[PDB]
RNA sequence: AUAGGUUUGGUCCUAGCCUUUCUAUUAGCUCUUAGUAAGAUUACACAUGCAAGCAUCCCCGUUCCAGUGAGUUCACCCUCUAAAUCACCACGAUCAAAAGGGACAAGCAUCAAGCACGCAGCAAUGCAGCUCAAAACGCUUAGCCUAGCCACACCCCCACGGGAAACAGCAGUGAUUAACCUUUAGCAAUAAACGAAAGUUUAACUAAGCUAUACUAACCCCAGGGUUGGUCAAUUUCGUGCCAGCCACCGCGGUCACAC
């Protein structure tokens, strides 16, 4: 085979090239506020976040007024508070601020999620920070804020199975000779059906690239 | 043929002629072509009543449960599908669109009782 | 040939078909130069009506114009076909009727 | 809204719990295909018969 | 699973010994020739690992598949040398001949 | 091939060429309806309009679908093992890259030698070896093994870089060729992208338009084309006179020509 060499220079230069030339999250973030596009690609956002975009703070706006960036302050979201009613928040651990922004309003965070009441075993990497949808936590409200009385998780245990799948199970049993009455039953218990509003791995997620 | 990323789901590949629609259920690369290369061919449904007056679906469950248990996804008619026929419980839509179609009815009859 | 010796040569490998006067195409284009008249071969006596046509290929060939009576001059377009002349040797292309500035033959 | 809401968090609830069990026994086919104790006896007794 | 090679067991005739420690041998198949129907030997050279040297040309030798390639072109190793050439032991009796006479007469012992 | 015509003064043999059959493209002449299938000659150049969005901002997709056949044994089997889907707690299945082994188009040997193409050693280094008339090395030809697959995405194989400004997406155009479809509509179905979802988008696709290229069925009045010496079904009168002309092969035409 006739080497292709070419093709390991181009690409060896462009890993570098995107390597060096990275945007940064002052760039790739920034928000023309009058006609709501982002002006690092041109694209505009989608209608239904324009209000906000106009009325919340993004997390680092609140974090860059703080000592050392706010660490251990809990920070809550607005989009949570009008969706649910038991409390939802952030308790921060680490953060590594953007310092090319002018006012360091731009960067990323990490700390405890609690979720409707329900606090996180580790700390990891908090999605949407650049999003303008952040509220910070008084210090003389957080006992208020915090407090969450753990109601009974008493949901289905099991449920029926499809009427074709429940009759294909009772027949093969009858032809394997057992003649129990019980219902075939489905169990749920291992499913727990997550909130799609739940924070996702933002260690996992991607990022626009330079262009 | 190596797809970059993509996943196997079980869907429905027209043929046919014009006119005339048929659909052959295939478990298939999803980013393949609707009637090119499949993994295998689970089944069949004709959409057209025959002289009995009715639509004729083929669904070779056996493999239909391996390819699930094997990590396939199904396209949303497929959901429907197998709802109708109780491999599946009712697919939300199908139960939201009965309830439209019932409160659209009942508009109508109720103009008929306005006139 | 025995077997051992026809395994050895293989299959007959059969030399290609000659590509004929129009290059295994079913007609050609072509401009008229010249017209003039060619003699049979003799068992046979006549004035064939030819013309030398430069094909849209490049290459320069002479046709025959059938029929009673053409009406073909110098930069004129014709498309011509196969078919041997049985009379007239090297003249291997003939010129269609009724196409482009060659047209019908007239009645009678 | 909230109707088709509930509705869908319902089904996909159940079909995961399908999906799950139909994930379970095509490994349990695998199993029993590889390592089987009907598969083990068959290689066994071809063993005997080679001998 | 036990090799990427993909001819496993091989036999074949030594052809070669120039190389150290490595026996080039001569594999012959039946090939079926689709227009005649009849079967031709195709031959095919292998290289096969031969630590002591013990291949002489015109023997016919055993190759067993390494499980992962040596070198470029050697890929087996001499199981065995299946006969010695000009020193052939009969399997079915055991005793040495030469050609189809015995050397020795399976009634001595 | 159930074969047939044609070499000779004549017979037999050998041998070529052609005829009869079935397809596809184009050309001449002719052409009524309905349904269906199929549909630039050109890897030449392209005016114009569309062909990728979705979504509470992040991401995801635009690496797919669709197109072409320039180049061309990257496609298939086994081993190993990335990425991806589902288990997602992994045990592992499914799918499938890179790497290793095997297999794999045609013509030319007036392409017969290739010129480092091997092996052993932890390495240092040593041996001089390896392929090939059972076709190496080389030139030329071609997309292929079609539920589909391979290759390319203007050119320099590749694309940091350069030439330079790209329809081999749909519709359409110029040139070119014997070769010639509408600058339609809709996302109602299926497929794909996105979303938690109601849903949104899509020249994929669906439903239409044009065209005897093909198949199927008709038709109230409506038939054309070719042929008529033998092969091979079928000529009456005249005209012409080796001229005009005709033939797939054999051949006809010189005043009674079934051959113009
Ligand atoms: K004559
Ligand atoms: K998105
Ligand atoms: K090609
Ligand atoms: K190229
Ligand atoms: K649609
Ligand atoms: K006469
Ligand atoms: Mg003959
Ligand atoms: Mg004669
Ligand atoms: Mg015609
Ligand atoms: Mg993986
Ligand atoms: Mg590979
Ligand atoms: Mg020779
Ligand atoms: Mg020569
Ligand atoms: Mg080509
Ligand atoms: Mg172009
Ligand atoms: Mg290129
Ligand atoms: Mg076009
Ligand atoms: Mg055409
Ligand atoms: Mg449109
Ligand atoms: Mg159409
Ligand atoms: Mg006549």
């Amino acid at each position: 085979v006739r080497p292709r060499l070419i093709a390991e220079l181009a690409r060896r230069v462009r890993a570098l090239r995107e390597q060096l030339n990275r945007p940064r999250d002052s760039q790739l973030y920034a928000v023309d506020y009058e006609t709501l596009t982002r002006p690092f690609s041109g694209r505009r956002l989608p209608v239904r976040a324009w209000a906000d975009v106009r009325r919340e703070s993004r997390l680092l706006q609140l974090l860059g007024r703080l000592p050392l960036f706010g660490l251990g302050r809990l920070v809550t979201r607005k989009s949570w508070l009008w969706q649910h009613d038991e409390p939802c928040y952030w308790r921060l651990t680490r953060v590594r601020p953007d310092y090319t922004a002018q006012n360091l309003d731009h960067g990323k965070a990490w700390g405890i999620l609690t979720f409707k009441g329900k606090t996180e075993s580790e700390a990891r990497e908090i999605e949407h920070v650049m999003y303008h949808d952040w509220r910070l936590v008084p210090k003389h409200e957080e006992e208020a804020f915090t407090a969450f009385t753990p109601a009974p998780e008493d949901s289905l245990a099991s449920v029926p199975y499809p009427p074709l799948l429940r009759a294909m199970i009772i027949a093969e049993r009858q032809k394997n000779g057992d003649t129990s009455t019980e219902e075939p039953m489905l169990n749920v218990q291992r499913i727990r059906m997550e909130p799609w509003d739940y924070p996702a791995k933002q260690e996992d997620k991607g990022r626009a690239k330079g262009t | 043929k190596a797809y970059r990323g993509g996943h196997l789901t079980i869907r429905l590949a027209l043929g046919g002629c014009t006119n005339r629609p048929f659909y052959r259920i295939v478990a298939a690369h999803n980013k393949c072509p609707r009637d090119g290369r499949f993994v295998e061919q689970l089944g069949s449904y004709d959409p057209l009543p025959n002289s009995h007056g009715e639509k004729l679906v083929a669904l070779n469950l056996d493999r239909i449960r391996h390819w699930i248990g094997c990590g396939a996804h199904l396209s949303k008619p497929m959901e429907k599908l197998l709802g109708l026929a109780g491999f599946f419980p009712l697919h939300p839509m199908m139960i939201t669109n009965a309830e439209r179609l019932r409160r659209k009815r009942a508009r109508e009859v109720l103009l008929a009782s306005q006139k | 040939a025995t077997l051992n010796q026809m395994h050895r040569l293989g299959p007959p490998k059969r030399p290609p078909r000659k590509l004929g006067p129009t290059e295994g195409r079913p007609q050609l284009k072509g401009v008229v130069l010249c017209t003039f008249t060619r003699k049979p071969k003799k068992p046979n006596s006549a004035n064939r009506k030819c013309c030398r046509v430069r094909l849209s290929t490049g290459r320069e060939a002479v046709c025959f114009i059938p029929g009673e009576g053409h009406t073909l001059q110098e930069h004129q377009i014709v498309l011509v076909e196969g078919g041997r002349t049985q009379d007239l040797p090297g003249v291997k292309l003939t010129v269609v009727r009724g196409k482009y500035d060659c047209g019908h033959v007239q009645k009678k | 809204f909230f109707v088709l809401m509930e509705r869908y968090q319902h089904y996909r609830q159940t079909v995961r719990a399908l999906r799950m069990e139909f994930v379970s026994e095509v490994q349990r086919k695998v199993h029993e295909a590889r390592a089987g104790v009907l598969a083990e006896r068959k290689a066994l007794k071809d063993a005997a018969e080679h001998r | 699973v036990r090799s990427s090679v993909h001819a496993r067991w091989i036999v074949g005739k030594v052809i070669g010994t120039k190389m150290q420690k490595t026996a080039k041998v001569r594999v012959t198949r039946l090939v079926l020739d689709p227009y005649l129907l009849k079967y031709f030997n195709k031959r095919k050279t292998y290289f096969a690992h031969d630590a002591l040297q013990q291949c002489t040309v015109g023997d016919i030798v055993l190759l067993r598949a390494l499980p992962v390639p040596r070198a470029k072109h050697v890929k087996h190793e001499l199981a065995e040398i299946v006969f010695k050439v000009g020193k052939v032991i009969d399997p079915v009796t055991g005793k040495p001949c030469a050609g189809t006479t015995y050397l020795e007469s399976p009634l001595s012992s």
